[PDB]
């Protein structure tokens, strides 16, 4: 087994100098060992990467699937470490950074079939990791406008050079 | 039928991580006025509800002790008074219920 | 197919395996306070007298009829004990014992505080920078008075020393992210402290403790925090109806 | 910003939303019978028939059946076309929808404000019509233009003449 | 005076900032009030919040981001408050939005709003050959057809209605004002500095002496977003992207014996209360219909 | 190819389909407001619509007698049909009823709930969707047009 993901937390960055740019706080919360699937929990974290941690509970809220209380219990439990354990004002400021699945550990049975047969059934085990980073949402990339790709082509013909000159 | 090749992983994330499969947000949530929780705009409030489900059976509770029998019903309207109240004019001629809580804000008396 | 799963933590306890020890615990220092000293109201005014504080300081020592009781079985116990030496060591104590805390040494505060005074000043700030210096003492120490008591079990004394102490620090607490926290650093702020120490006379070594530290109730509020909290409101159940106390 | 979604009748107050139904009605009869004069409204040019022209077709509703007897005895078996709402919406030139044959479009029965896009809702909103279910084009000839707004009837067709019909047929899934 | 648009836009910039410096400097430490929360939906939260640097939208923050959005005007004891003017003392505050039963509070808020934004379109639109002169932004109740704004314009300007596309170009510099998102700054600015403010504006300092004429204190309000300063009474929305339907409608001629004010209408709906495109464009003929209430 | 059908298939085929709408009707008379799946809500909607038109009819009338000694199962509950329920409904024709989508069941299935209830039944009011006030902002904007046009017209 691997826990490095906890350990996080324990990194004591060196005192800033005053004039410096403040630092963005940085939560890192895990939990270990989920009944639920490794392929079913990645969906509903693709869901929440990028969106602020208030609107974040919300689609979690109404989702069906068994992973999403789970995910809410996670971000709820990470929120209060934020604002007691960090000295994170302002409890709403806190925006998904990076969320992913792992694959845990699986337990090993026998399924069977018929005619005498079997097959190795897969108990399967997941992780969930979650990082929460203080300031509003960064705003999503709107897709290339008609200008941009006239930039770009009218550019990328400008760096032609002629191939095997001399 | 038996698979011919193994699918490489590169096609495998294209199908796993399509649009369609993707779970898709939702932008009907509001927040409920009464008790600032989060409910859908068609839906009932999940926490008002249950407030008043909590409060409907403990009324049913009370009416079953009023008629020991399991096949005893009323045959007249059926009135719910709590605690510092009395029946009205309107209201004689109809079965009792007693509640020993104060009577709840959302409960209105007619 | 037959394989499940092992090691899951938890933590149970019962009164017979704490009565079974073949070696009862070996305690270094008493866990409470015998007597809480209770310093008079003006004292805020009377550190601004320097002839009317000093000696009435100086009554109150010869006066108390305990505290000479005690100061005496000290001496039996363990001879060349000077009261009037014991506020320069007490006062180095105290500036050396907050160094540490700076330098995050753990090995030489053991030696400076006692056992019951290490959790209160380490385990807030575990994950946290700390920068503590001094600067001024306006007012010379003052020993308070001197208590003792006789455990007859194992026969041990310990002897705890009140110091009033009047500080002048500079306190700033860093974030671990590095931003400040509590106080600025060139802001020498006057504080007034009431620290107790304690020694193990039966102990051969019995080295000089720091044991608890003393505020007074009508203390002045501390310095308020940067970061804004709010409390939250009592959680209510959907049965349940608020009320408002008045 | 992620606004939420949200429809006509969602900040209507009870006291307001038969109010909005009246109000919407009232202007579908009055700009419905202010188009009722084609010929007083100075209309486009009208030609003499000429070979080889082509008219203008309708957009009508499907009733039912109804069983027909001729003079001989034989039995036939007619189908009612109800023509509801029917006004022509917008002209293109020949040179830019062909290049032979003029394009007439022709609208269908009347539907709700409330339920369409903004651009087709703005298109009528200039026209002054109320809004149409269906919008079909129609080839037309240059000496049979007609100017658009112009309603048209079930007079159009005469009896003893051969029709055609156009329609999406009954979908019977997978 | 000699004053060029930019630099005395510039001149009441530095003017403004320098008394909000002043404001400041007023207040030495930080100091914690305790903010007890009287809303219906989350009774008994207490907050602990700085002096005269923590505004109520800070407040806010500490419950959801429910309340950051939802939430227009604070309620300070009994008092409407704005969401980005600092807390004095400690107090009970609720937050009021659209969708409460008795939004007149925030419905008076958001016409008063939406006017000043017209003011800053219509004085940056003519060129600087002509004269702007913003004379104030009179009350008028939301059951009116819209808000309207009073502005002088030049002397050789008298005859001249604007055409239909000129009305559409201020709504499309409106709209631009709206794309960026820009806050609401209220601050407290003693009579004579105000005078400062509006030298150029005969009208303004009228009308700051009239306001400061009801106040014992001559005390005025400021409001400021952007680089556009001016002179309001009561509240107003905490930010400028609150408005999504914003449209101007047209203008009308009132002449007094002694100047003529120009008269510019326009209707707005705020983002939670967009209506349908049918709705509108009803509602945006009675714009059109002149307005007269002023006592 | 299901067109026109206005029917649902439901339990184990035709008489199944009557037998659950048997047990949840004769629960919906004795307590007046039950939670069951929507789509067997929608269903048990239009027979507890016209159960109370039989009920109309008069307790003299063999036919709704029998109608309603078929649908409500506890014998208990026919005098309560035709003494409470009827009594009460004489004024409106077709609002006897009112359906709800309660939010999803806390289970595995995850089934879509809904709560039918009667008219003025003896219970806490269920929290109906309130429409806004007529001081909203738009609210307030269309009235203008009311008083304006009924001022001239
Ligand atoms: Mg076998
Ligand atoms: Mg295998
Ligand atoms: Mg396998
Ligand atoms: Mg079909
Ligand atoms: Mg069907
Ligand atoms: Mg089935
Ligand atoms: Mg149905
Ligand atoms: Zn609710």
């Amino acid at each position: 087994i691997s826990r490095k993901w906890e350990k996080k937390n324990k990194i004591v960055y060196p005192p800033q100098l005053p004039g410096e740019p403040r630092r963005p706080a940085e939560i890192y919360h895990c939990r270990r060992q989920i009944k639920y699937s490794k392929d079913k929990m990645w969906y509903l974290a693709k869901l929440i990467r990028g969106m602020s941690i208030d609107q974040a509970l919300a689609q979690l809220e109404f989702s069906d699937k068994k992973g999403a209380q789970i995910i809410k219990e996670v971000l709820l439990e990470a929120q209060d470490m934020a604002v007691r354990d960090h000295n994170v004002e302002f409890r709403s400021n806190l925006y998904v950074a990076e969320s992913t699945s792992g694959r845990g550990q699986y337990l090993k049975r026998i399924r069977y079939h018929g005619r005498g047969r079997f097959g190795i059934m897969e108990k399967v085990f997941c992780h969930y990791f979650v990082k929460l980073v203080e300031g509003p949402p960064p705003p999503r990339e709107a897709p290339k406008t008609a200008v941009a790709h006239a930039r770009e082509y009218i550019q990328e013909l400008r760096n032609r050079t002629i191939t095997h000159a001399l | 039928a038996a698979p011919k090749n193994r699918r490489s992983i590169e096609v495998n994330r294209c199908r796993r991580r399509n649009p369609q499969k993707l779970i898709k947000v939702k932008n009907n949530i509001d927040v409920c006025p009464e008790c600032g929780h989060l409910k859908q705009k068609h839906i009932l409030c999940g926490y008002c509800y249950e407030k008043v489900r909590k409060e409907t059976a403990e009324i049913r509770r009370q009416m079953g002790k009023q008629e020991g029998g399991p096949f005893r019903a009323p045959t007249t309207e059926t009135v719910v008074l709590y605690s510092g109240e009395t029946p009205s004019e309107q209201d004689q001629g109809k079965r009792i219920i007693e509640r020993e809580r104060k009577r709840p804000s959302w409960f209105t008396q007619n | 197919s037959e394989k499940e799963f092992v090691e899951h933590a938890r933590k149970a306890g019962l009164v017979i395996p704490h009565e079974r020890l073949e070696r009862p615990i070996h305690l270094a220092c008493t866990a409470g306070i015998f007597d809480a000293y209770v310093p008079p109201e003006g004292d805020a005014r009377i550190s601004s007298l320097s002839k009317e504080g000093l000696a009435q300081r100086a009554e109150r020592l010869k006066k108390n009829v305990a505290s000479q009781l005690s100061i005496r079985k000290i001496r039996e116990s363990d001879p060349n004990f000077k009261i009037k030496d014991f506020p320069e060591k007490a006062k180095d104590i105290f500036i050396e014992a907050h160094l540490c805390l700076n330098n995050s040494d753990h090995d030489r505060l053991h030696t400076l505080v006692t056992e019951n005074c290490f959790p209160d000043m380490v385990w807030d700030i575990r994950y946290k920078t700390v920068r503590w210096s001094f600067v001024e003492s306006l007012e010379p120490p003052q020993v308070v008075q001197v208590r003792c008591s006789s455990l007859m079990n194992q026969g041990n004394i310990y002897g705890q020393v009140t110091v009033r102490m009047h500080t002048r620090q500079t306190l700033a607490i860093y974030d671990r992210f590095g931003r400040l926290m509590y106080g600025q650093e060139d802001v020498p702020r006057d504080v007034l402290e009431y620290v107790v120490f304690e020694k193990h006379l039966v102990d051969p070594y019995g080295s000089w403790r720091m044991h608890g530290k003393i505020i007074p109730p009508w203390a002045p509020p501390k310095q308020p925090i940067l970061k804004t909290v709010m409390i939250p409101g009592p959680q209510l159940k959907p049965w349940e109806e608020f009320e408002e106390p008045q | 910003h992620g606004k939420s979604v949200t429809w006509w009748d969602e900040h209507l107050s009870e006291e307001n939303v038969p109010f909005v139904k009246q109000l919407v009605s009232d202007e579908n009869k009055a700009q419905l019978a202010s188009k009722l004069c084609p010929l007083k409204d100075e209309p486009w040019p009208i030609h003499p028939w000429e070979p080889g022209s082509s008219r203008v077709g309708l957009i009508a509703l499907k009733l039912g059946m109804m069983p027909l007897w001729t003079k001989d005895g034989q039995k036939h078996v007619v189908t009612l076309l109800q023509v509801q709402d029917c006004h022509v919406l917008k002209y293109t030139p020949k040179e830019n929808h062909n290049g032979r044959m003029a394009a007439l479009t022709v609208g269908g029965k009347t539907v709700s404000h409330f339920h369409k896009s903004a651009s087709i809702l703005e298109f009528y909103q200039e026209l002054g019509l109320p809004p149409k279910q269906k919008v079909k084009i129609f080839n037309v000839t240059e000496n049979a233009v007609i100017k658009p707004g112009t309603p048209l009837y079930a007079a159009h067709f005469r009896p003893g003449q051969y029709v055609d019909v156009t329609a999406k047929t009954i979908g019977k899934g997978f | 005076s000699q004053l060029s648009p930019t630099e005395l836009i510039e001149m009441q910039n530095d003017l403004f900032n320098k008394e909000k410096n002043r404001q400041l400097s007023l207040t030495p430490r930080t100091e914690k009030i305790e903010v007890k929360h009287v809303g219906k939906t989350d009774p008994g939260t207490v907050f602990v919040m700085n002096k005269n640097i923590s505004t109520p939208y800070s407040c806010a923050m500490h419950l959801s981001e429910w309340y950051c959005r939802k939430s227009i005007l604070a309620l300070v004891d009994g008092q409407p408050w704005d969401m980005y003017k600092p807390l004095t003392k400690s107090c009970e505050i609720k937050f009021l939005t659209f969708k409460d039963d008795d939004p007149g509070e925030v419905n008076k808020a958001y016409w008063r709003s939406c006017a000043m934004m017209m003011g800053c379109v219509i004085e940056r639109a003519f060129k600087d050959e002509y004269v702007v002169s913003l004379v104030r932004a009179p009350e008028v109740p939301v059951i009116a057809g819209a808000f309207c704004y009073d502005v002088v314009l030049d002397k050789r300007l008298d005859e001249w209605m604007p055409t239909k596309e000129n009305l559409h170009s201020f709504t499309k510099d409106a709209r631009a004002l709206i794309y960026k998102d820009l806050p609401f700054e209220t601050l407290e600015v003693e009579a004579k500095v105000a005078l400062e403010i509006f030298q150029h504006n005969k009208y303004k300092l009228d009308f700051i002496e009239e306001k400061a004429s009801q106040n014992p204190e001559r005390i005025v309000k400021l409001h400021r977003f952007g680089d556009f300063i001016d002179v309001s009474e009561g509240p107003l929305i905490p930010r400028t992207s609150i408005c999504f339907q914003y449209e101007v409608s047209a203008v009308h001629n009132l002449q007094t014996q002694s100047s003529l004010v120009r008269r510019f209408q326009g209707l707005s709906l705020p983002v939670h209360l967009r209506a349908h495109f049918t709705i509108w464009n009803k509602l945006l003929e009675r714009s059109r219909k002149m307005v007269t209430e002023d006592k | 190819i299901s067109h026109g059908r206005v029917f649902r298939r439901l339990g184990l085929g035709p008489e199944s389909r009557i037998h659950l709408l048997q047990n949840l009707l004769t629960g919906l008379v004795r307590h007046e407001r039950i939670e069951a799946s929507w789509a067997r809500v929608d269903e048990l909607r239009g027979y507890a619509e016209k159960l109370i038109d039989y009920g109309k009819l008069g307790d003299t009338n063999e036919r709704a007698m029998r109608m309603a000694d078929f649908w409500l199962t506890e014998k208990d509950l026919i005098p309560k049909l035709f003494q409470v329920l009827a009594p009460r409904f004489q004024g409106q024709n077709g609002g006897y009823t009112r359906m709800l989508q309660i939010p999803n069941r806390n289970e595995q299935d995850r089934a879509k709930m809904a709560v039918i209830e009667y008219k003025g039944n003896c219970l806490p009011p269920l929290p109906l969707p309130r429409r806004d006030s007529n001081l909203t902002l738009l609210n307030q904007l269309l009235q203008g047009l009311r008083q304006d046009q009924e001022a001239s017209s």
